[PDB]
C-alpha cells in the first residue's frame, strides 16, 4: 503493498 | 455579510475562491452558512500531529487511533526524512483552523478531524479492515490518499476482512446511512496505469477522485478509468500553483502535490455537504456529486456526453466538484430509495479472445422483479478471462444508451499471464442512464503480437432503482  | 478567512496562506489558496472561476467554489458554500460544524473527518494515513497549532482547535481523538503501534495515538513517527508528513498534509486540506493568524484555512473549517496511524507499518488486510471500521458511529467521513501499488502492472484490491468492513461502513455506519469513503484515484499516470485495477477506486463503495492542474489540464500523474466520480484541483507542472496545508513538525507547506491532494478536499466538500443535510445516505452523496459536478474548462480529449445529457471523462469523473452546489442541493435532497442489484449471467459458453472479441447482449434489468432498475447508478463487468499478456487488453463497455465505458485501457508495463479472476469493472458512466436494452463488451488485442485467451465469465451486476428520474440534462 500500500504506497501513500 | 460573510467574512472571509484572514489566515496568511489564504490568498494562496486558489482552488477554495476567487474571481476567476477556476476553483471548487467552496466560499459560496462558507457563505451560505456551511463551514463543517458537526461533522467528523478521519485521515487513514501515516498518523497526524494532532498537537499542530493548524489543527488543534478541531483535533477530535474519537475520530483516531493508531492501528500500527495499537494505541489511541495518531502522533507521527518523527524522522530525518520526515517521512510520516503525509496524513498531517492531508488533514489540514480537510480541517486547518480558520482566523487564527497560522498558515491557511481547511475546506470545513470548523469541522472535527482525526487520524489513523496505519501506513507507519506493514499495512495488512486486518490493519486495513481495523481503519475502515473504527468507530463507525462517531466517523462520518473517512479519507484514504493510499492504495495499491501505481507501477502500471498491479491488479490489487480489498481483500475480505477490509471488503467487510466497506459493506459494514455502508450498511450499518452512521446510524445506518452508510460510512463515507473517499479515495484518491491513484498516480499511476506516468505508468500508464488504469484506476479500475485498483480495487480500492474501482469499489461502490468508495468516491473515487481525480485531479486536475490550475490550468485545468490532466496532470502527469493523473490515471484514466471508468470508476472515478468527480474531480478536484491538486498541482501539475512548475508554473502552475499547488495546495497549502499543515505540515510537519508545525509548519506550513504551500507544495502538497499529487493525487493525495485530491482525495482531502473532496472529503471536506462532503464534510460541508453533511452539514446542510445529515440524514444524507452513502448513496445520496454519490448523487449529488453526480448531479453538481463541472466538466467546464477541463481539458481532455475523451469527454461524452452519456444517455442524460451529462458528460463525463475517463481522467475527471463529472467534472469537478462544486461545493456551494453540493451544499444547496443537499438541503431539500429526497432520500435515494433502496439499492436493487440485478445480476445477468451473460455468457452461454467461453469465448476465445484472438485479436478481438465482442460480446452483445440484450437485457431486461430484471423487468418483473423486486429488483428491477430502471435509474442505473454504478455499473459492474464482472470478468474471467485468461490471456498471455494482461497489458495488451483493451476493454470496453457500451450502455444501451450508447455510453462507452473504456474499463481497461493498454497497460504497456502489465506482462502477466494471470488475467483477470472475477475482476469487477466498474463504470460510472451510465448512472441515471436505463440499463434495459442492448449491452455490448470489447476485449481487444492492442498490441501486434500473438496473443492468446479465453473469456470464461461475464456477468453484468446492475445497481439502482426504479424511481426518482429528473429530466435529462
Ligand atoms: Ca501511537
Ligand atoms: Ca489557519
Ligand atoms: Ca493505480
Ligand atoms: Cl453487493
Ligand atoms: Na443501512
Ligand atoms: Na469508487
Ligand atoms: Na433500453
Amino acid at each position: 503493498x500500500x504506497v501513500k | 455579510v460573510y467574512q472571509e478567512p484572514t489566515d496568511p496562506k489564504f490568498p494562496q489558496q486558489w482552488y477554495l475562491s476567487g474571481v476567476t472561476q477556476r476553483d471548487l467554489n467552496v466560499k459560496a458554500a462558507w457563505a451560505q452558512g456551511y463551514t463543517g460544524h458537526g461533522i467528523v473527518v478521519s485521515i487513514l494515513d501515516d498518523g497526524i500531529e494532532k498537537n499542530h497549532p493548524d489543527l488543534a482547535g478541531n483535533y477530535d481523538p474519537g475520530a483516531s487511533f493508531d492501528v500500527n503501534d495499537q494505541d489511541p495515538d495518531p502522533q507521527p513517527r518523527y524522522t530525518q526524512m520526515n517521512d510520516n508528513r503525509h496524513g498531517t498534509r492531508c488533514a489540514g486540506e480537510v480541517a486547518a483552523v480558520a482566523n487564527n493568524g497560522v498558515c491557511g484555512v481547511g475546506v470545513a473549517y470548523n469541522a472535527r478531524i482525526g487520524g489513523v496511524r496505519m501506513l507507519d507499518g506493514e499495512v495488512t488486510d486486518a490493519v486495513e479492515a481495523r481503519s475502515l471500521g473504527l468507530n463507525p458511529n462517531h466517523i462520518h467521513i473517512y479519507s484514504a490518499s493510499w492504495g495499491p501499488e501505481d507501477d502500471g502492472k498491479t491488479v490489487d484490491g480489498p481483500a475480505r476482512l477490509a471488503e467487510e468492513a466497506f459493506f459494514r461502513g455502508v450498511s450499518q455506519g452512521r446510524g445506518g446511512l452508510g460510512s463515507i469513503f473517499v479515495w484518491a484515484s491513484g498516480n499511476g499516470g506516468r505508468e500508464h496505469d488504469s484506476c479500475n485495477c485498483d480495487g480500492y477506486t474501482n469499489s461502490i463503495y468508495t468516491l473515487s477522485i481525480s485531479s486536475a492542474t490550475q490550468f485545468g489540464n490532466v496532470p502527469w500523474y493523473s490515471e484514466a478509468c471508468s470508476s472515478t466520480l468527480a474531480t478536484t484541483y491538486s498541482s501539475g507542472n512548475q508554473n502552475e500553483k499547488q495546495i497549502v496545508t499543515t505540515d510537519l513538525r508545525q509548519k506550513c507547506t504551500e507544495s502538497h502535490t499529487g493525487t493525495s491532494a485530491s482525495a482531502p478536499l473532496a472529503a471536506g466538500i462532503i464534510a460541508l455537504t453533511l452539514e446542510a443535510n445529515k440524514n444524507l445516505t452513502w448513496r445520496d452523496m454519490q448523487h449529488l456529486v453526480v448531479q453538481t459536478s463541472k466538466p467546464a474548462h477541463l481539458n481532455a480529449n475523451d469527454w461524452a456526453t452519456n444517455g442524460v445529457g451529462r458528460k463525463v471523462s475517463h481522467s475527471y469523473g463529472y467534472g469537478l466538484l462544486d461545493a456551494g452546489a453540493m451544499v444547496a442541493l443537499a438541503q431539500n435532497w429526497t432520500t435515494v430509495a433502496p439499492q436493487r442489484k440485478c445480476i445477468i449471467d451473460i455468457l452461454t459458453e467461453p469465448k476465445d479472445i484472438g485479436k478481438r472479441l465482442e460480446v452483445r447482449k440484450t437485457v431486461t434489468a430484471c423487468l418483473g422483479e423486486p429488483n428491477h432498475i430502471t435509474r442505473l447508478e454504478h455499473a459492474q463487468a464482472r470478468l474471467t478471462l485468461s490471456y498471455n499478456r494482461r497489458g495488451d487488453l483493451a476493454i470496453h463497455l457500451v450502455s444501451p444508451m450508447g455510453t462507452r465505458s473504456t474499463l481497461l485501457a493498454a497497460r504497456p508495463h502489465d506482462y502477466s499471464a494471470d488475467g483477470f479472476n472475477d475482476w469487477a469493472f466498474m463504470t460510472t458512466h451510465s448512472w441515471d442512464e436505463d440499463p434495459s436494452g442492448e449491452w455490448v463488451l470489447e476485449i481487444e488485442n492492442t498490441s501486434e503480437a500473438n496473443n492468446y485467451g479465453t473469456l470464461t465469465k461475464f456477468t453484468l451486476v446492475l445497481y439502482g432503482t426504479a424511481s426518482g428520474s429528473l429530466v435529462p440534462r
